[PDB]
RNA sequence: AGACCUGAGUGUGGCAGGACCACCCGCUAAACUUAAGCAUAUUACUCAGCGGAGGAAAAGAAAACAACCGUGAUUCUCUCAGUCAGCGGCGAGCGAAGAGGGAUUCAACUCGUUGCCGAAUCGGGUCUUAUAUGACCUCGAACUGUGGCA
RNA sequence: AACCCUUCAUGUGAGUAUUGAGCCAAAGAAGGUGUCAGCCCAUUACAGCCACGGAGCCUACGCGCCUCCUCAAGAGAGUAGCACUGUUUGGGAAUGCAGUGUCAAGCCGGCAGGUAUUUGUCUGCCAAGGUUAAAUAUAGAGUAGGAAGACCGAUAGCGAACAAGUAGCGUGAGCGAAAGUUUGAAAAGUACUUUGGAAAGAGAGUGACAUAGAACCUGAAA
RNA sequence: UGCAGAUCUUGGUUGGCGUAGCAAAGAUCUAACGGAAUAUUUUUAAAUGCAACGUUGGAUACUGGAGCGGGGAAGGAUUUCGUGCCAACGGCACUCGUACACGAGUUGUUCGGUCACUGAGCACAACGUUACACCGUUUUGUUAGGAAAGUGAAGGUGCUCUGAAAAGGGGCAACAGAGAACCUGGGAUGAUAUUCCAAAAAGAAUUGCAUGUGGGAC
RNA sequence: AACGUGUCGCGAUGGAUGACUUGGCUUCCUAUUUCGUUGAAGAACGCAGCAAAGUGCGAUAAGUGGUAUCAAUUGCAGAAAUUGCCCAAUCUUUGAACGCAAACGGCGCAUGGGAGAAGCUCGAGCCAUCCCCGUGCAUGCCACAUUUCUCAGUGUCGAA
């Protein structure tokens, strides 16, 4: 019953203690499962696992935004781990970019300036 | 004695399970698979058996990553 | 264009006390040894299949 | 996938006991079973009742 | 739009509808008094509503809605039940298009739905 | 005999766990079509080999 | 002792490898069958085999047609035409092209070479909100020629 | 209401059916609901209204500001050509190509002009380097969706309307089925009595119908 | 788009027929108990409930150590054990079962493998060939027209430089070859044991690393 | 006599026929429509309260996060979310598979962490041997050494 909104404000140390705490009842619930306790306790198993999953989601998000900020500096773009880069496709990564595909020579630039397209209409 | 009696003389086994395709077609002595040609880099694919090709082609399994990337293409890689 | 002919069937020939229709290979399926490929056989190819032209 | 050394350390952390022997086997169903003998300074029955048996 | 010229397609979409689609499909007409008060012809049925049966074996009966069994395309109404062999009473399902709504359970979301469905000028 | 690789042992373990009957509460579900397990195996009838 | 030439080791940043393969591009390449037999021929420059891409591929801007009162890159369609063109134990059989009516079409550009210049070019670093077709530096590459004009 | 007569008890499911009155239509559209439904439900529209929208594409080459930029010679060489051999073509004294040998011209040039050679005119083009949308294919491909059909209707149609490339077969390459869970509107799926070890039988009960009793519609022939 | 036959296809049914048979490996008997399987009659005891099943005791007899004895490899993979249970299956029978159902069981410093050897042999790298590697070479001391060693003897510095010598790339292939430090007892099980036993370890040992102290030397 | 034969009523055996159809086949159209070393396609093993197959998912395991809709799920539990779509994430062992191998859940080198019950220092700190985890390490080819790295040649020259 941790709820995602509550876990936003917490720091890393508090999250780890909460995560370590939650694993204990999960173990205690499992040993009770072998002692065929009533189904009321068996409902708590699903709640605990969902609570654990939410904590791990928050921890992973916080770590990722830290690394992006650290590597946001220029001249470190070659040192950024590949898992933090954009993953579109194999083909799109190797394709010509916008600043390369539309390159023109000096002669092409002058000719385009000399003979632009027109709108004329007739009669 | 080429019939029933000789059936009792068959002892070992020619093939075991393949590490790449999972079939019982890995030749123990020659160390290669009769079904997928492992450890060769390419696998077997012949046009005289279209039935065999359709048994192994894409879509007969899980497509664990292909499903995700197809969804991204349909949404033109929307992101935050 | 492939309906009813996707089997590796073959005639048993004469001398086995059966008709000379092609029969299905293999064993252990209750389909093995059954007739195939004929317009008179169950699961066979129809006579003069319809075309789109 | 665990080995004896990690099993011994984990038991000490979880239940605060000292062991003198760890024996393991892999069951026919694929699960691993461990026999853990405690020191004479610790009571196995007392630990079992604490866990709830 | 389930209905189309392809009968095979229309029937497949109806019988494979997801849960939120099924909620719209099982709707019931409002009574004359509710119609004059809300200017709404029909509403989907929800739990704790009060309905009156207009067609079938239980014609004229009234009761409160105790379940919306979307998996079976029926609703369960209290006092509409049958006796088993051993003496246990069990509910009997009724299709939502055979009843009419008498009293509505209202919350903030339901009132918003009624307002957006109202057929009035300006 | 005594010898077997651990990978082969795990394959036999999965087949053993699969050789089970259908639970009774499954048959009472809405729209159920399963009556009994059609993949039951006996060691004297069909051989897995492995 | 030091250059140039040729050749190694390591480090930093990148790429290739497999799958799919209906359609498309390059190679390799039969026989059953028909000829009432059969060897040239036919099936067929097809099936099987190997290699390689795309959303289409390939082709494409005249060392082209024609012989007229002349047309004007490529591709496709009707037709030319089962042809009083042609190939063929001249047997069985096989077999196109120009022209004409259309679909599409603001469709065309460029390197080397010749003449005038001769690092004005490329890579790396720094700055300008900028890995600028910008500026400055660079015993780095490049005169065994990168770029600019006709 | 079953050899005939008399007497006493039992038996008709659900109104989308019939009749009489109306109403809507810029909507009559074909799905659902216990029998055949424009008006029980969902649908049927813009002759529309909201949310989210990082990149990309389109719009007086959308629109401001700062920077930058701009406005006498020659023409592809182990190439083309030729000889031999092989293959290919409708290409026929040789259409294209490949191997080896030989190997150019450009102060009266070269290639083509469908019968071989030598010589002279005329006509059209200028090989041996490169890029390029549209109109075309998808003859056992994929990702999302739509339109359908004088097609098949469970031995048919894909092998597969179902836990089907599954069960099963073969050392292996490979081969490969059967099978509509179609009871009923609704499980209301037969409590209880009695015989029996049980399985079941004889009663009773639910349901309009149980000769609709559970792989249960209809239920033919041998 | 019309069926009587194609040694036609797929299902179902059928006389033969309660027939042919169920005849190698010698063989069972008796009392008590168990079981629904009895000692079952209304219309004296025999002539009206037959036949057959498991366990225990006793009898008889077989295998006859090249065994219907006790352990392993290949192959099989829960057939192992306890409890329950008889619809279908074990071509007769079952109360029995390797059947069905529900639960249990496999414990290693020293056993086998591996860490860690070579053999008949295989074929990554390198090179060459092929229109195309999915081809060839690769132990007669041994890859490759072939620069494949990344190790470090004496010596200097201090408490870390300089360099002698070493030809021939990297792997796999033996659960009967090479190699390998543990033995008995148990009242320790329903089922595992040279694997379990805890202070009088029932005990007695052997070996791999790290340490700290007592002692000999730097 | 019996067996046997025939007809009618009823009952068995069997699964045809008819009516049904969330399936197949064929043709046409529209797109911000075309995988992978940033580890694909395939293959294996696991995950639910009761869960064999199938479906979904990966130790965050019939799901975490966002958004729209607005009260269920349903066999029994159990609680007082579910469904559609999608940006943020997780993603076991393998496989082109690439540190070396492989009927082995085996064996390394470098680097950074973790646990530690002997020992040491004053109940804590430092922890030897042993053990666990993350990352890098195939081959080939291109560019660079931007503080211009280290070399080899009876190749061509060349000073003290
Ligand atoms: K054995
Ligand atoms: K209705
Ligand atoms: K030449
Ligand atoms: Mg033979
Ligand atoms: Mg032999
Ligand atoms: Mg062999
Ligand atoms: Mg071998
Ligand atoms: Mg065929
Ligand atoms: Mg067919
Ligand atoms: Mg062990
Ligand atoms: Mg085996
Ligand atoms: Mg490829
Ligand atoms: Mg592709
Ligand atoms: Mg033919
Ligand atoms: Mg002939
Ligand atoms: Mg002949
Ligand atoms: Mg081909
Ligand atoms: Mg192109
Ligand atoms: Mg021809
Ligand atoms: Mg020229
Ligand atoms: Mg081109
Ligand atoms: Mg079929
Ligand atoms: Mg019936
Ligand atoms: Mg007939
Ligand atoms: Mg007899
Ligand atoms: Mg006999
Ligand atoms: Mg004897
Ligand atoms: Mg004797
Ligand atoms: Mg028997
Ligand atoms: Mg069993
Ligand atoms: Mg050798
Ligand atoms: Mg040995
Ligand atoms: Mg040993
Ligand atoms: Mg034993
Ligand atoms: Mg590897
Ligand atoms: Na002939
Ligand atoms: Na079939
Ligand atoms: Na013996
Ligand atoms: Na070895
Ligand atoms: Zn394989």
């Amino acid at each position: 019953i941790v709820k995602i909104r509550d876990l936003k404000e917490k720091g890393k140390d508090d999250l780890l203690k909460q995560l370590s705490e939650f694993k204990k009842e999960l173990s205690q619930l499992r040993v009770s499962q072998q002692m065929n306790v009533g189904a009321a306790r068996l409902g708590r198993i699903r709640t605990i696992r969902k609570g654990i999953a939410r904590i791990m989601t928050v921890l992973n998000k916080n770590e990722r935004e830290n690394l992006r900020k650290f590597y946001s500096d220029k001249k470190l773009r070659s040192a950024k781990p590949k898992t933090l880069r954009a993953k579109l496709t194999h083909r799109r990564r190797l394709a010509l970019k916008a600043n390369e595909k539309n390159r023109k020579t000096r002669r092409q630039l002058r000719m385009a300036h000399k003979f632009p397209r027109r709108i004329y209409a007739v009669k | 004695t080429k019939g029933t009696t000789s059936m009792g003389q068959r002892h070992g086994r020619t093939h075991i399970l393949c590490r790449r395709c999972g079939r019982n077609a890995y030749h123990v002595q020659w160390e290669r698979c009769a079904a997928c040609a492992y450890p060769r880099a390419q696998r077997r694919r012949y046009n005289w058996s279209v039935k065999a090709i359709k048994r192994r082609r894409t879509g007969t399994g899980r497509c664990r990553y292909l499903k995700v990337v197809h969804r991204r293409i349909r949404n033109h890689f929307k992101t935050d | 264009r492939l309906s009813g002919m996707k089997h590796s069937a073959e005639s048993w020939g004469t001398g086995r006390a059966v008709a000379r229709i092609p029969r299905i290979h293999g064993g252990g399926t209750s389909m093995s040894g059954a007739g195939a490929f004929g317009n008179m056989c169950r699961g066979g190819r129809m006579f003069a299949p319809t075309k789109i032209f | 996938r665990a080995n004896k050394t990690e099993i011994k350390k984990a038991i000490r952390k979880l239940y605060q006991v000292k062991t003198v022997k760890v024996n393991t086997l892999i069951r026919p169903d694929g699960l691993k079973k461990a026999y853990i003998r405690l020191s004479a300074s610790y009571d196995a029955l007392d630990t079992a009742n604490k866990m709830g048996l | 739009g389930i209905k189309c010229r392809n009968r095979r397609k229309a029937r497949r979409a109806h019988f494979q509808a997801p849960s939120h689609v099924r909620r719209i499909l099982m709707s019931a007409p409002l009574s004359k008094e509710l119609r004059a008060k809300y200017n709404v012809r029909s509403m989907p049925v929800r739990k704790d509503d009060e309905v009156r049966v207009k067609r079938g074996k239980f014609k004229g009966r009234e009761g409160r809605v105790t379940a919306c069994y979307r998996l079976k395309w029926v609703i369960h109404i209290d006092k509409v039940s049958c006796e088993k062999a051993n003496g246990t009473t069990v509910p009997v399902g009724v299709h939502t298009s055979n009843v009419e709504i008498t009293k509505l359970k209202l919350n903030t979301r339901r009132k918003a739905i009624l307002e957006r469905k109202d057929r009035s000028t300006k | 005999g005594r010898f077997k690789p651990l990978a082969i042992k795990k394959k036999y373990a999965k087949k053993l766990k699969q050789n089970r009957p259908v639970p009774y509460w499954i048959r009472l579900r809405t729209g159920n079509r399963i009556k009994w397990n059609e993949k039951r195996r006996h060691w004297r009838r069909t051989k897995l080999h492995y």
